[PDB]
């Protein structure tokens, strides 16, 4: 019965290591609300803002967590998103490639 | 404004 | 092209928490400005578009009013989901979802389209009003309830009464204060990319990105041929800044990239752009 978010780690302008970005994790298509995301900088947590609950059409939520950051070639970045239609937490790393 | 007459379900 | 003025409210209890939680949120087309949530200290209605910031202007109690009617609103729904709870014969275990979604769109000149007001239970729909705005629709016997008790109660006549005028004036006041953003169509920055899966392979993704509003349409095309069954369509997402991004994919036999055309659509170009890989 519970619908299973989708997710999407990406960054808002194309990324060039040095120039700085922000940093994107839209999750959406979920049910009921109650959700923990966050974004991780090398597993540990980063300070982030998160925007505030809607839904669309179908009923179904979405949520958008995004930080400034700067990206490097050895530093690696990943979205943790825990819900209840998920038997665990799942991650899903940032490759500059969504 | 947020509508300012919400009847309970 | 018509405008919209849209709230959704989200009330919702959850296992390890006491007291279910309240949002209420407003957009203008797909831009929000406004936000209430009741798991603050003194929770108050608080400002989210640039233009909000210049409310109290002109209406010094807006924030006050506001605050006033998502507190009340909040309230009757954190009842609205004992009363739906009992209805369906619901545990107090289980966490449950009462979600609201009413406004208007509105035409050229003040021209009011439509106007809604609905209501959904754990996801489903629950109680509509009818686009006549006199009537509702129930969706299962619990809902008829609710039905019955609004005909009593004669809620439709309250409700049509806001969609009609209250509705209709603040989306206008909004589209005039907020013009720099409201009114604004930003074309996206489309480019394809290449990345080859193997000697007989590729994918060639087709990027649009800060486009405003969210509406738009990809498409791949091989030699005129419509190829959307076969195109992997991301769903579109938002950038951080007020605009948003999509890409549309499609895999193709290496050394014949040049006979496949991505073709966009969206409100702020002149007229659809169909494009093309080159080295």
């Amino acid at each position: 019965e519970p619908r299973t978010p989708k997710i999407q780690v990406y960054s808002r302008h194309p990324a060039e290591n040095g120039k700085p970005n922000y940093l994107n994790c839209y999750v959406y298509g979920f049910h009921p609300p109650q959700i923990e995301i966050d974004l991780l900088k090398n597993g540990q947590k980063m300070k982030t803002e998160q925007s505030d609950l809607s839904f669309s059409k179908d009923w179904s939520f979405y949520l958008l967590v995004h930080t400034d950051f700067t990206p490097s070639t050895v530093d690696e970045y990943s979205c943790r998103v825990n819900h209840s239609s998920l038997a665990a937490p799942h991650m899903v790393k940032w490759d500059r490639n969504n | 404004d947020y509508i300012n007459t919400n009847l309970v379900p | 092209g018509f405008h919209s003025l849209r709230y959704f409210y989200t009330a919702w209890s959850r296992p390890g928490s006491g007291e279910p939680r309240f949002v209420a949120v407003g957009y203008v087309d797909d831009t929000q400005f406004v936000r209430f949530d009741s798991d603050n200290a003194s929770p108050r209605a608080e400002p989210r578009a640039p233009w909000m910031d210049l409310v109290e202007q002109q209406d010094p109690q807006y924030w006050d009013r506001n605050t006033r009617n998502a507190r009340d609103a909040a309230q009757t729904y954190r009842v609205g989901l004992d009363n739906v709870r009992g209805y369906y014969n619901q545990s107090e275990a289980g966490s449950h979802t009462i979600q609201r979604m009413y406004g208007c769109d509105v035409g050229p000149h003040g021209r009011l389209l439509r106007g809604y007001d609905q209501l959904a239970y754990d996801g489903a729909d629950y109680i509509a009003l009818n686009e006549d705005l006199r009537s509702w629709t129930a969706a299962d016997l619990a809902a008829q309830n609710t039905r019955r008790k609004w005909e009593e109660a004669g809620y439709a006549e309250r409700d049509r009464a806001y969609l009609e005028g209250e509705c209709v004036e603040w989306l206008l006041k909004h589209l005039e204060n907020g013009r720099e953003t409201l009114l604004r169509a930003d074309p996206p920055k489309t480019h394809i990319t290449h990345h080859p899966i193997s000697d007989r392979e590729v994918t060639l993704r087709c990027w649009a990105l800060g486009f405003y509003p969210e509406e738009i349409t990809l498409t791949w095309q091989h030699d005129g041929e419509d190829q959307t069954q076969e195109m992997e369509l991301v769903e579109t997402r938002p950038d951080g800044n007020g605009a948003f991004q999509k890409w549309a994919a499609l895999v193709v036999p290496s050394g014949e990239e040049q006979r496949y055309t991505c073709h966009v659509q969206h409100e702020g170009l002149p007229q659809p752009l169909t494009l093309r890989w080159e080295p």
